[PDB]
Formats: C-alpha cells, sequence, structure tokens
C-alpha cells in the first residue's frame, strides 16, 4: 500500500508495463496455502467441539 | 569569469575512471577508445542538413560469444538466476549454449528470452572435451562462465553488505526467530 | 483520438506508404472513442454502434503465415527483468573476481 | 545439387540485403523460406546469421546490409 | 488430420488445431476459432487448481 | 487485410503475435480501421490494410 | 526464505503470477518480526485464565 | 468528456510511452494556459495582507 | 468587494500586471565563461566533474541526537509497563504516544542523506547539469537542472556566498570544505520542488575543477572546443559503493 501511494502515481515513478500476457501456473497452488490453513484450523475445532 | 580564470591556472584536472574501470581490456568485443575531433563549425546551419561529425564504428551485437578462459565480464548486469550453481551433467563435445542474461526459462542454457529483453548480454557457447558433472553458474557473474568460480559467495556477501539488503536478510532471520523463540516458550 | 501517430515507411518495392497508428481501448468499445475529428474530447454520441450491420473483426493470424517479432521484440521482457534489477544487488566490477582459472575441458 | 544449393543461399542473401538497404532497415529472419520446424514464428528464439569473435573480426558485418555497397555486391 | 480435413466441425469441438500447413501463403478454406475450454480448463493446464478443487 | 462492404471504417480488435501454447500475443485492443493508407497497431506492430 | 531456494528466480516470478512485489514481501519480514509481540503475550495471559 | 489514456491504454513499447508522455504534456499547457505563472502566484500569495495602521516608513 | 479602494492592493495588482508584461520566457544574461582547456565529453555527450560516495562516507546509524531519541524510548514503555506513577488510564496510555514519533527525526535524516550528490555531469552547451544520487535503500535519482538556478551558500551554510569571489576550491582544484549548493527549482521524479538543497561533500574526488566551479556559480559554459572519448565503460544500473 504504501510503495502503491508513494511511487507508482503518473507524476513521481510510473513503468512501462510491457507484458503482454500472465504466464503463472502454480501461484494460485502457492497462495492458497493460507486459505487451506484457515480451513484445517476450522475444521480441527469443530470438530473437537462436535 | 576572472576569478575561475585566474584560478585555472593552478586548478589541476583527474582521471574519469571509477570502479567499474575499462571495458576494453575486458570484454574482447569493446573496442579500445577513441578519441574523434569534431569539424570546423558551419558558417551556414541549413535546416536540413545532416552531422558531418566523423563516424563511429558500428559493431552489432552477436548471436552468440564462445568460452572466454576465465576472463567473462557480461556486457551488461544480468538477472540473478540463483545464488548458488547447477550440478548438470555434460556429454562429451556437445555444444550447450549457457544463459548469460540469467532470464532464461530452460535452465542454465539460453532459452531465447536474451532476444526478447533489452540486454547486451548475449549467450555462451561451448564445448567440453570430457564428459561429467560441471557446476554451471546461475548468478551469471561468474568470471569463469559458463562454469562457476564460488562468486555467487561474494555476490551473496555484497547484499549482506548493502544496507537494505542486511536489512532484508535480517528482517528474515528475525521473523524465523519468531518462529523459534515461540517453540521455545510454548510451555509456560 | 482517430490516429496518435504517423509515419513514412519505405516498402520492399521501393514505394513510401503512410502508416497510422489508430487510438486503442482496453477491451471496450463501449470506452473507445469513435470520432471523426482531431480531438481528444469524446463529442459524437452514437445510438447505434454499428449502423450498417456489418459485423466487427477480431482476426486470428495463422501460425504458418506468421512471421518472427521484430516490432521493438527485445522489450517483450524489459518490464520485469528491469523491475526485478531495481531491486538486485550489483557487486562491483573492482571487487568481482577476474581472470580465474580456465577449466580443464574447455 | 550443391551447386543449386549455395545458389539458392547467395540469391536470398542478395535479396535480403537489397531489401534492407531499400527499407533502411536489416532483415527479420535469414530463413529462405518459413518453416515451422523451429517455433521462430511465435517464440523468441530467432534465426540470424550474425556472428564474430572480437571488434576487429572482418566476418562482423556478414550477413548484414552493411556488407554490401550502393550497387547491391559485397565489399 | 483426417478428422479435421472431413469434419472441420467436430475438430473444432474437440478443440484440435488446424492440422494443415499454409506455408505456400494460400489461407486453407476451412479454418476456425480455437475452443480450448477442454485443454485448458485442466489439471495440466491454467485451470490446474480448479480442477483439483473439482476433483 | 480486413474487408468491408461499401463502408468508410469498421470496428477491428488486436491480440498480437499468436503462439500455440497462449493462442493470444496480447490482450484485445479494439480500434477503428479506416479507408485509406496502411494502419498500425502501437502494441505489436501488425500493419492493417 | 522463497525465491532463494529457486536457482531460476525469474522462473519462479513468472510461474507464481508474472509479478515482483519481492521487494515488499523481503522488507515486511523486519516489521512482521515484532508486531506480534503484545498479541502472543496477552494470548499466552488469557491461555493461563483458561486454564485456571 | 475526455478519455484518460489520451488513445494510449497500454505502454507496451517506449516509443508508445514517449507518445504519451509528449501529449499529456501539451495537453496539461494547454488546460493551464489560464492562470498566471508560479512567480505571480507566489508573491500574489505573500504580498495579499494590505491591512495596516501606520505608514510613512 | 473591488469597489473598496486601498493602495496596496493598487500597488499589488500593478506590480503583477508589469511583472507579466515585461518579464519574459526568454532572459538574456552576460554570464557566460570559455575554459582555456579543450573538454574531453564521455561517449553519452557529458563531461564528468564530480563524483562521491555519501552512503560510505556518513554516518548512517549510531547518529546523534537520534541515537538519544530512540534510546528514550525504552524508559517510556517501561514507565507504561509499571505505571511507576499511579497515573490513570488515559494519563498512562498517553506515555505510548512517543515510541510512535521518536523515530521520525531518523527518517528524516535518512532522506537528507539521498541528497548528498554521488556524481555530477554537463552536458554539451554548457547549459544543463545532471546530478545522479542514490538512497540507503538503493533507489537512484537523476536530475537534470539549468546552470543558472545554482546558488552557493557560505562555508557556515547560513547565508548565500557571493557568485563572483566565491573560495571553495583548494588551489589545486580540490574542494575546501563540504560545499552546500541551492537549487531555485528542481525537478525530482517529475515534480518540481523549489529552494532545494543539496551537498558536495569534501571526501570527494572533483574533476575539471573549472566546471564545477562555473557549475556551482551558475555560468554558462562555451563548449565549443570539445572532443568526444568513446568509451563504453558504463553498465546501466552498474553497481558502486554508494550503498
Ligand atoms: C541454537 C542456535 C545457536 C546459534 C548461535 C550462532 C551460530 C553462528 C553460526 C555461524 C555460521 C552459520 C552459517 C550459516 C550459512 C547461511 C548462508 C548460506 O549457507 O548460504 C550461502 C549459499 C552458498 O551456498 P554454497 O555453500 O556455495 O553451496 C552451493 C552448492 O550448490 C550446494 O550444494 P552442495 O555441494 O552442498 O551439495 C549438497 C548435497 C545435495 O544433495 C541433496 O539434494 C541434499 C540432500 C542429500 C541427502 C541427505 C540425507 C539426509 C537428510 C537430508 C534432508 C534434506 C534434503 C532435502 C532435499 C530436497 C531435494 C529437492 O550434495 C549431494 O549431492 C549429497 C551429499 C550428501 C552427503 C551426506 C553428508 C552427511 C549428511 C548431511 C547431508 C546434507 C546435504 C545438504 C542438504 C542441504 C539442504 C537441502 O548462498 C546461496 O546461494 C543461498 C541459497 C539459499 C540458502 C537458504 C538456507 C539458508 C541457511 C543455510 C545454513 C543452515 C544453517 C543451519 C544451522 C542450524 C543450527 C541450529
Ligand atoms: C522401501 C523404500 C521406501 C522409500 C520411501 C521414500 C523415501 C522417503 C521420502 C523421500 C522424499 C524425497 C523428496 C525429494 C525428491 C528428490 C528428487 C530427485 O532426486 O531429484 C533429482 C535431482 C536431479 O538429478 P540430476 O539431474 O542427476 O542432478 C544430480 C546433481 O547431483 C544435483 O545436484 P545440484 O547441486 O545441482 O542440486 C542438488 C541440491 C544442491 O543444493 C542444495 O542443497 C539446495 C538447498 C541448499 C542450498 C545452499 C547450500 C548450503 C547449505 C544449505 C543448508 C540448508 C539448511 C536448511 C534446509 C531447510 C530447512 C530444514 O539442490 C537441490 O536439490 C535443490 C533443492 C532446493 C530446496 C531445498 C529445500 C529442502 C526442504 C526439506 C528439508 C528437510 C530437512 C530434514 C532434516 C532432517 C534431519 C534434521 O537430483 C537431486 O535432487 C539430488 C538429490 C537427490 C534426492 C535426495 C533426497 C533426500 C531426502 C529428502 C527428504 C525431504 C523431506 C521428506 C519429504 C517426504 C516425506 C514427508
Ligand atoms: C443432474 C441433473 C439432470 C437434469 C436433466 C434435465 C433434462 C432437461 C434439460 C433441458 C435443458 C437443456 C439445455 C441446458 C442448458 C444449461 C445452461 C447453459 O449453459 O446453456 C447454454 C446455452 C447457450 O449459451 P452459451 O453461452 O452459448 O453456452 C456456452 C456453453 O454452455 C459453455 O458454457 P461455459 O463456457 O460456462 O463452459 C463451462 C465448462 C467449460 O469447461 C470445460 O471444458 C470443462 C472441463 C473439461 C476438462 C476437464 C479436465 C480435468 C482434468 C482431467 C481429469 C482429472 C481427474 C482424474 C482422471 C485423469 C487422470 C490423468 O466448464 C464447466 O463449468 C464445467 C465444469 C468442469 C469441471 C470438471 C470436473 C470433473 C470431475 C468429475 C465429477 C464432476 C463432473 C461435473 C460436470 C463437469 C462438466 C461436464 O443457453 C441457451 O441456449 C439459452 C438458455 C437455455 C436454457 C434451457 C433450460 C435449462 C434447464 C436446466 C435444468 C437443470 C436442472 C438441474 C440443475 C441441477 C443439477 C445438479
Ligand atoms: C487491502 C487493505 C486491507 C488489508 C487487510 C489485511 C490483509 C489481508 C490480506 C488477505 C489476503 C492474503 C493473501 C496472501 C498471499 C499474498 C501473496 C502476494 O501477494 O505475494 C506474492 C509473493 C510472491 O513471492 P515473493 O515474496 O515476491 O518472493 C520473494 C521472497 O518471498 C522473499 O524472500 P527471499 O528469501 O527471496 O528474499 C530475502 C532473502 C535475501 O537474502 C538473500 O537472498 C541473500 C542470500 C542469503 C544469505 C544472506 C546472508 C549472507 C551472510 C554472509 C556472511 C556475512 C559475514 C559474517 C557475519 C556473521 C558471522 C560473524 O533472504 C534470504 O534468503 C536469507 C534469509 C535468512 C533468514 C532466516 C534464518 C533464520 C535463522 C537465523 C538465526 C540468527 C540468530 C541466531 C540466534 C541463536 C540463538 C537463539 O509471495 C508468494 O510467492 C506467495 C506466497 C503464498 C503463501 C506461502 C508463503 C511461503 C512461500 C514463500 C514466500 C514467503 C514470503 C512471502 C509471503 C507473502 C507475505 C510476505
Ligand atoms: C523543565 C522540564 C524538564 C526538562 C524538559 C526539556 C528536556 C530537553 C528536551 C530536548 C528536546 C526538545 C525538543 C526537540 C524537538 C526536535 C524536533 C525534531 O525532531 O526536528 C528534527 C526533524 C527535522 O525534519 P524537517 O523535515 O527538517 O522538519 C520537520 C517537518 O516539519 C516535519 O514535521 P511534520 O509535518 O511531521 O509535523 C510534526 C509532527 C506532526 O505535527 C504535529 O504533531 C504538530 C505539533 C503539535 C501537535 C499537537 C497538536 C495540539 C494538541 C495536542 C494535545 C491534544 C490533547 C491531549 C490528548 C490527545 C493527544 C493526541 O510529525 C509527526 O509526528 C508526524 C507523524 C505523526 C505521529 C505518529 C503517531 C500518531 C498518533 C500519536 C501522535 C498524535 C499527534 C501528536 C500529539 C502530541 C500531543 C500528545 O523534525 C522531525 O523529524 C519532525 C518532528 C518529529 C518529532 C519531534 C519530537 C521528538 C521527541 C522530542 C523530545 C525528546 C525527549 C522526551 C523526554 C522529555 C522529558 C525528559
Ligand atoms: C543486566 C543488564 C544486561 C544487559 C545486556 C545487554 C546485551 C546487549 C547485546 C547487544 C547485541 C548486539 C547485536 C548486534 C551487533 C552488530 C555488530 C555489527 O556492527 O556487525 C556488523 C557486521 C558487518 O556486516 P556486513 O559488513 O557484512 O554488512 C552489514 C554492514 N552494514 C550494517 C554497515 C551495512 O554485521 C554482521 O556481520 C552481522 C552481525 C550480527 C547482526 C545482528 C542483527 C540484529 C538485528 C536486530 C534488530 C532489532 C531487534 C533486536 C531485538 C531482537 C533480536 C533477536
Ligand atoms: C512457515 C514455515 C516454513 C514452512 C515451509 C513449507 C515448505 C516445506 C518444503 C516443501 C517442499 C516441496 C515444495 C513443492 C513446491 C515446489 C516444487 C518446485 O518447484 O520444485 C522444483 C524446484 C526447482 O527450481 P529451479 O528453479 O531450480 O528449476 C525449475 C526451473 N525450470 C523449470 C526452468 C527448470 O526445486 C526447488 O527449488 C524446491 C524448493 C522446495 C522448497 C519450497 C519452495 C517454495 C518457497 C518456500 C521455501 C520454504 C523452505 C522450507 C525449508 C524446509 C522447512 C522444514
Ligand atoms: S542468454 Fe539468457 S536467454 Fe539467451
Ligand atoms: S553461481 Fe555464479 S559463481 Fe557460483
Ligand atoms: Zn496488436
Amino acid at each position: 500500500i504504501l510503495k502503491v501511494a508513494r511511487f507508482r502515481v503518473l507524476k513521481m515513478r510510473p513503468k512501462i508495463s510491457t507484458s503482454y500476457r500472465p504466464h503463472g501456473k502454480w501461484g494460485d497452488f502457492l497462495a492458497c496455502i493460507i486459505p487451506l490453513i484457515w480451513c484445517i484450523n476450522i475444521l480441527t475445532n469443530s470438530n473437537l467441539i462436535l | 569569469m576572472s576569478a575561475i580564470l585566474k584560478r585555472a591556472a593552478k586548478y589541476k584536472r583527474v582521471s574519469s575512471i571509477l570502479c567499474e574501470g575499462e571495458a576494453h581490456l575486458r570484454d574482447p568485443f569493446t573496442p579500445p577508445p577513441v578519441i574523434l575531433k569534431p569539424p570546423a563549425p558551419r558558417k551556414d546551419k541549413k535546416p536540413d542538413d545532416i552531422t558531418d561529425f566523423p563516424a563511429q564504428k558500428l559493431i552489432p551485437l552477436p548471436e552468440s560469444i564462445p568460452y572466454q578462459e576465465g576472463k567473462y565480464r557480461p556486457a551488461s548486469i544480468p538477472m540473478v538466476a540463483g545464488f548458488f550453481p547447477y550440478n548438470c551433467y555434460l556429454q562429451q563435445g556437445k555444444v550447450y549454449s549457457w544463459c548469460s542474461c540469467g532470464i532464461s526459462q530452460s535452465g542454465p542454457w539460453c532459452d531465447g528470452l536474451c532476444n526478447s529483453v533489452v540486454t547486451r548480454c548475449r549467450p555462451v557457447v561451448f564445448n567440453v572435451s570430457q564428459s561429467g558433472y560441471y557446476k554451471i553458474c546461475n548468478c551469471k557473474f561468474s568470471a569463469n562462465a559458463p562454469f562457476c568460480n564460488n562468486t555467487h559467495r561474494k555476490m551473496v556477501r555484497y547484499h549482506h553488505q548493502t544496507h537494505r539488503g542486511f536489512y532484508e536478510i535480517w528482517g528474515a532471520a528475525l521473523f524465523v526467530l519468531g518462529w523459534v523463540y515461540m517453540g521455545f516458550n510454548y510451555y509456560t | 483520438q482517430m490516429f496518435v501517430a504517423r509515419q513514412v515507411v519505405t516498402n520492399s518495392k521501393g514505394e513510401k506508404v503512410e502508416v497510422l497508428w489508430n487510438a486503442q481501448c482496453y477491451e471496450d468499445i463501449a470506452q473507445l472513442n469513435v470520432g471523426f475529428a482531431p480531438v481528444l474530447e469524446s463529442v459524437d454520441y452514437h445510438w447505434e454502434i454499428f449502423l450498417w450491420a456489418d459485423p466487427p473483426i477480431k482476426p486470428n493470424n495463422d501460425f504458418d503465415l506468421n512471421v518472427p517479432c521484430t516490432w521493438f521484440e527485445y522489450e517483450q521482457e524489459w518490464w520485469m527483468e528491469s523491475c526485478i534489477q531495481e531491486d538486485q544487488f550489483n557487486l562491483p566490477e573492482d571487487e568481482r573476481p577476474y581472470n580465474t582459472p580456465r577449466n580443464p575441458h574447455c | 545439387d550443391i551447386n543449386k544449393y549455395m545458389e539458392s543461399q547467395l540469391v536470398n542473401d542478395t535479396l535480403r540485403a537489397f531489401v534492407s538497404k531499400v527499407g533502411k532497415t536489416e532483415p527479420a529472419t535469414w530463413k529462405n523460406y518459413s518453416t515451422i520446424y523451429h517455433k521462430d514464428n511465435y517464440e523468441a528464439e530467432r534465426v540470424r546469421h550474425v556472428a564474430f569473435v572480437d571488434h576487429k573480426d572482418p566476418h562482423m558485418y556478414h550477413g548484414l546490409p552493411q556488407d554490401y555497397d550502393d550497387n547491391i555486391k559485397p565489399k | 488430420y483426417e478428422l479435421f480435413v472431413d469434419h472441420p466441425d467436430l475438430a473444432q469441438w474437440t478443440g484440435t488445431y488446424p492440422k494443415v500447413d499454409s506455408s505456400h501463403g494460400f489461407p486453407f478454406y476451412s479454418t476456425y476459432e480455437m475452443y480450448r475450454d477442454f485443454q485448458e480448463n485442466t489439471l495440466n493446464s491454467d485451470g490446474s487448481f480448479a480442477q483439483w478443487i473439482t476433483l | 487485410v480486413v474487408f468491408t462492404s461499401e463502408t468508410p471504417f469498421r470496428y477491428v480488435g488486436c491480440t498480437g503475435q499468436m503462439n500455440e501454447d497462449d493462442y493470444e500475443g496480447h490482450e484485445l485492443l479494439f480500434f477503428l480501421l479506416r479507408e485509406g493508407s496502411l494502419q498500425r497497431c502501437m502494441g505489436c506492430g501488425q500493419v492493417f490494410k | 526464505m522463497g525465491s532463494v531456494w529457486f536457482r531460476n528466480r525469474y522462473w519462479w516470478y513468472r510461474s507464481l503470477y508474472d509479478d515482483y512485489v519481492a521487494r515488499e514481501a523481503k522488507l515486511a519480514f523486519g516489521i512482521a518480526a515484532f508486531i506480534w509481540l503484545p498479541h502472543y503475550y496477552w494470548g499466552i495471559h488469557l491461555n493461563r485464565a483458561f486454564e485456571v | 468528456s475526455t478519455s484518460t489514456t489520451l488513445g494510449l491504454p497500454r505502454w507496451y513499447k517506449r516509443i508508445s510511452y514517449y507518445i504519451f508522455k509528449i501529449r499529456y504534456l501539451q495537453h496539461t499547457k494547454s488546460k493551464m494556459n489560464g492562470i498566471p505563472g508560479s512567480t505571480v502566484r507566489l508573491m500574489l500569495i505573500n504580498r495579499h495582507f494590505v491591512e495596516y495602521e501606520v505608514y510613512e516608513k | 468587494l473591488n469597489h473598496v479602494q486601498n493602495m496596496l492592493e493598487e500597488n499589488l495588482k500593478y506590480d503583477a500586471q508589469k511583472y507579466n508584461d515585461e518579464v519574459a520566457v526568454i532572459q538574456k544574461t552576460s554570464r557566460i565563461y570559455k575554459p582555456t582547456y579543450t573538454i574531453e565529453f564521455n561517449r553519452e555527450g557529458e563531461v564528468l566533474v564530480y563524483s562521491a560516495d555519501p552512503i560510505k562516507n556518513s554516518v548512517v546509524y549510531f547518529k546523534y541526537p537520534y541515537v538519544l531519541y530512540e534510546a528514550a524510548i525504552p524508559l517510556f514503555i517501561w514507565a507504561w509497563i509499571y505505571n511507576p506513577l499511579e497515573l490513570s488510564k488515559n494519563a498512562v496510555n498517553s506515555l505510548l504516544i512517543y515510541p510512535n514519533i521518536a523515530w521520525i527525526p531518523r527518517m528524516w535524516y535518512w532522506r537528507s542523506l539521498q541528497y548528498k550528490i554521488q556524481k555530477m555531469y554537463l552536458l554539451r552547451g554548457g547549459k544543463v547539469a545532471k546530478i545522479e544520487t542514490q538512497s540507503l535503500a538503493g533507489d537512484r535519482f537523476t536530475s537534470w537542472v539549468e546552470t543558472y538556478q545554482f546558488h552557493p551558500l557560505t562555508q557556515d551554510q547560513k547565508n548565500f556566498d557571493n557568485q563572483d569571489n566565491a573560495e571553495f576550491l583548494e588551489d589545486e582544484g580540490q574542494l575546501k570544505y563540504e560545499l552546500g549548493v541551492q537549487l531555485d527549482n528542481l525537478q525530482e521524479m517529475g515534480t518540481t520542488s523549489q529552494d532545494i538543497v543539496i551537498n558536495f561533500m569534501k571526501e570527494g574526488t572533483v574533476h575539471h575543477p573549472e566546471l564545477f566551479e562555473a557549475i556551482v556559480k551558475g555560468y554558462n559554459i562555451d563548449t565549443s572546443d570539445y572532443v568526444i572519448n568513446t568509451a563504453n565503460n558504463l553498465r546501466a544500473r552498474e553497481g558502486n559503493h554508494n550503498h
């Protein structure tokens, strides 16, 4: 947030985005660890109470 | 300007060469420096006139460069693909195109992204007379490219020496120490 | 808003031809400013996007008839490479080891 | 037909040099006729016949329009 | 290739690319847009995570 | 070449150089291809007539 | 701690997102190393209260 | 209404970036063509106050 | 409102109108300096005149009184934790305001450290100077400034030194002391700022002392006697010791 608000505006330091298309292949899998941990914690607590 | 002219007699000039040194003593493709004398100024400057300055030799980008026997200096600053080398088994007599820019998607070997990225670092085409395992450089700063020469350790040391790199490294260090301390103090 | 630039290029047949760079939109013809004046303002408002019912076109190129990229092709990875370089730290040349022993088999 | 192959290569080189000089640019590819065995049409890998050892290599301009004079002849 | 030449609609439905080569310069008379949903929404493509969750 | 039937302009769209892996060069950009001289796409330089 | 383990860091970034937020990600560790201490200590106190 | 992209939604190339910068600067100059310069504005702001009691230096 | 007559307001309006009508963009000047020797410009059409490593040569961490400021924080933290003064809830909570504000001056000092020019070049024509600086985070800022906008300060930094007779270069050519110069208008990151003070540390080599003095004093350098040296010894984003 700080970086975007301080430097990414046209006035300060715009960047020439030359990338045409995305190429991510497993970033979704890497990111889903955190929601995976959330689901694991929810399941554990719920089952322990049940 | 009287004071400046008076002091010019005792003023002395210093060389304009700094830590980067001279590229022609370390790059075979960099010609030795040459001084060009501008011609006399034009008495009449036509609106559609072209430069009369002497032409400078033009050296196109080579498709690939040979193996520099321990005297390799990349033309540009390459991307640091990795901080430790690749232990790759090379075949005897097979030509390999080691990646210099450091963005190749095929590993140590050139993938073609050098032609798509703005860089003067060209792939190094080399051959090996004895098959076996070799440590191919990944930081792309090795003087013995394409072969690793432990320059990645010095690159890591310089990153740690830099003010911001030190901060990043030790911030990650203390972040992990957070887990370590939580484990140590788990029982209370 | 009609053309963002123009150039004169001599084709392989020796004739000089004019090439105009059309103004473009991000996938949204609604955001596209359809005008016929050298003006940035969106003055013309059209109730019928396709007055004559002629369909628009999104040509698909045949891979066989494609040509190797040459329109600043060396800039495709420039953005990502420079973004990485901005934070990359480069060892000074003087401190960087040089003239190390040659590989025995190369 | 080695003679035919060499003649075709020479003709293609001369045509590329002439077109480059006319257009004030350089050839986009050095392939005489496009083929899809190499994915040069839709990948970064190119086919350019420009190789030299050092800045004083006489073969620096081989394969480029700078190797031909205004009469479209090798120098 | 036989499927593409004989029944272009079924080839497009299955997602096969145009198997003919137009290197001679004349475009083919039965080319079609690519329907790649089957080959893209797969465990081995961009829909890998969605297909893992669905599996 | 983009064909029109006695109309001055046509809404054209470009996605750049197409590749088998992705089938699209760059994100779709729409413009108005008008009758007259050749025109060019900023992103990839593709020439339309 | 991420891209460092990979010998093709450009591939790491491209295959994850084709986006570069490594600067912020690696700067955030310093702040995250201490932003949690009051919460952790109060949680220890609350756990002791629950145990009692 | 005026489009913010000025006909260049994407700066895929430095030539496009330069074209956008040139046109944007020209448009900004045109829009600022009707207001006083920095020196005039600063002097007016500095010497706006005119309410004193004694005069004659 | 205009019906109310005020001589001061009328004088202000007259002064503004007269200034606008008289002073134009094109301003004549006669402060042109012709160097005795021919100038050897780089392959890029620029001549280096100053080089230094301010980050390397400056103190970053243990700088007074910022160390005192940040060492006062634990006292406040302990006071809040143990309530030694037997204060109310709001009164004790007031003690936590200091730690949120005690590190700002060090941030400002670190920001100021980035205004120490790392390198300076003079462009062709002797009217533009490019100043290249770097911050502690590795960010590199290069800004071009017209030569007439420079104004040197005295050795004490509390006044403007006389441009004509300024004594800041030793006899051989180096800097007697860290020279401060105020630029009337500086364009940094595409943003113009007023009265920007910059410094040239004495611990920095000075190339072409005549050109450096002319740039500092604001003269326009005559570069008619120039030669071009083709030396591609510098790469983009080249590393340096100023980190
Ligand atoms: C309470 C604490 C108090 C502390 C107080 C203070 C103490 C102060 C201490 C000061 C000194 C500290 C030094 C820290 C160094 C940090 C910097 C650093 O190392 O980076 C420089 C480093 C330079 O590297 P290098 O030294 O030049 O080596 C490069 C070579 O390519 C590397 O390749 P290689 O040539 O080394 O090859 C390795 C291996 C390659 O083979 C393998 O694939 C490895 C596994 C082989 C099988 C082993 C079986 C046993 C179980 C292994 C389990 C893990 C294996 C995982 C494999 C995954 C494969 C996908 O070789 C083989 O082919 C197999 C050989 C097996 C022989 C068996 C020997 C006996 C058993 C031990 C085997 C260990 C093997 C290495 C494991 C490495 C991690 C995976 O810079 C980088 O590039 C950084 C990369 C990222 C690093 C991330 C990790 C950072 C931390 C590392 C240090 C760990 C210290 C932990 C101490 C804990 C104490 C509590
Ligand atoms: C009846 C039988 C039943 C059997 C059941 C199955 C057995 C049990 C499960 C086994 C699971 C194996 C999983 C690994 C698959 C390996 C695939 C493979 O062989 O690839 C061929 C691949 C390519 O072959 P190639 O083309 O012929 O090249 C050969 C060259 O020699 C290649 O040499 P190079 O120099 O080019 O590269 C080698 C190495 C050289 O570079 C490195 O070493 C890379 C990383 C370090 C760089 C810096 C070096 C300086 C020292 C760093 C120290 C780091 C300490 C901190 C480590 C992380 C925190 C613990 O670099 C790497 O391998 C890159 C890996 C980077 C990520 C490492 C992260 C490891 C995370 C797990 C740590 C677990 C620690 C447990 C400790 C327990 C005791 C306390 O070669 C290798 O990977 C060589 C190693 C062979 C595999 C050794 C596996 C050892 C056991 C791993 C256990 C992992 C944990 C358990 C997981 C599953 C159960 C929960
Ligand atoms: C059980 C109920 C039975 C009811 C019987 C009713 C009988 C009377 C029927 C009367 C109605 C007939 C017409 C139906 C039209 C429906 C609406 C529609 O879309 O029309 C479009 C149609 C034309 O519009 P359009 O936009 O051109 O249509 C485009 C297409 O629809 C294309 O649409 P799109 O672009 O959205 O395409 C999406 C598609 C495109 O993506 C794909 O290509 C799918 C993925 C393919 C590749 C997957 C590879 C995975 C990796 C390999 C396998 C890994 C596993 C391990 C094995 C391999 C190991 C190596 O992907 C998906 O969303 C499919 C999910 C894929 C997940 C695959 C998971 C497989 C795991 C196996 C278990 C789960 C299977 C679930 C089903 C899967 C799909 C068949 O609309 C009209 O003509 C106007 C509306 C007409 C409405 C008529 C009235 C409808 C009444 C419906 C009543 C239903 C009642 C029951 C509801 C609740 C049931 C639970
Ligand atoms: C919107 C407004 C409202 C907001 C509301 C609130 C928010 C709600 C949000 C909700 C949604 C959440 C979404 C979550 C997902 C977001 C994903 C996203 O956007 O980011 C994509 C972002 C993209 O990646 P990236 O962050 O750009 O990749 C760069 C790395 O992450 C960066 O790591 P790196 O390693 O590549 O770079 C740093 C590197 C830089 O360093 C290097 O590389 C240099 C080489 C290494 C060695 C350096 C040292 C060398 C020293 C040499 C010797 C010096 C002299 C000797 C001095 C000592 C001896 C005298 O450091 C190292 O490698 C070395 C560090 C070693 C420290 C650890 C050692 C611990 C032990 C130390 C002990 C010491 C004390 C002993 C005491 C003993 C007694 C107690 O993250 C992902 O890829 C997705 C992550 C998804 C989750 C999985 C996370 C794990 C996977 C890896 C990534 C983990 C970090 C990043 C996680 C993300 C957050 C920070
Ligand atoms: C006889 C008795 C015993 C002996 C006593 C004497 C002992 C010796 C004392 C020696 C020291 C004397 C003072 C030295 C001042 C040095 C100033 C300085 O650093 O200048 C260099 C440096 C030069 O930078 P520059 O860019 O050249 O110029 C400054 C810029 O203008 C940049 O300025 P700016 O635009 O940033 O504005 C200033 C200020 C922001 O502007 C202001 O605050 C304006 C000043 C008035 C604020 C208060 C408004 C009036 C109402 C207050 C009361 C409300 C009712 C009470 C309840 C509600 C309370 C909120 O900046 C900020 O703090 C911005 C971030 C906001 C803070 C983040 C946290 C927010 C929440 C908590 C704070 C809320 C606001 C403050 C509330 C204060 C009252 C509780 O200035 C700064 O770094 C800026 C100021 C930084 C903080 C200064 C204070 C540091 C601590 C000094 C005392 C240390 C000793 C403590 C123990 C004493 C007893 C033993
Ligand atoms: C009863 C009363 C008891 C009182 C006891 C008081 C104990 C006091 C203990 C002080 C310990 C000091 C440790 C740091 C020492 C640094 C030395 C030095 O200059 O090294 C330079 C050297 C030189 O490194 P370099 O040259 O490679 O690169 C860095 C160079 N600079 C910084 C100049 C850019 O650094 C090192 O090699 C690393 C040394 C260890 C660094 C440890 C960093 C800790 C960061 C802490 C951040 C804040 C949180 C603190 C609390 C939590 C800690 C887990
Ligand atoms: C929060 C506490 C720490 C939790 C750590 C959780 C991770 C535990 C280890 C997981 C190992 C398996 C990861 C599978 C996904 C990656 C597969 C892959 O790309 O492998 C090929 C890569 C090869 O990369 P490469 O770049 O050399 O080659 C690929 C490039 N091409 C395709 C061009 C050839 O191998 C690795 O580098 C394996 C890295 C394993 C470590 C995890 C990486 C993700 C980032 C987090 C690092 C955490 C380190 C933890 C250390 C152990 C702690 C106990
Ligand atoms: S050298 Fe790295 S891609 Fe060609
Ligand atoms: S990896 Fe480049 S020197 Fe070891
Ligand atoms: Zn296009």
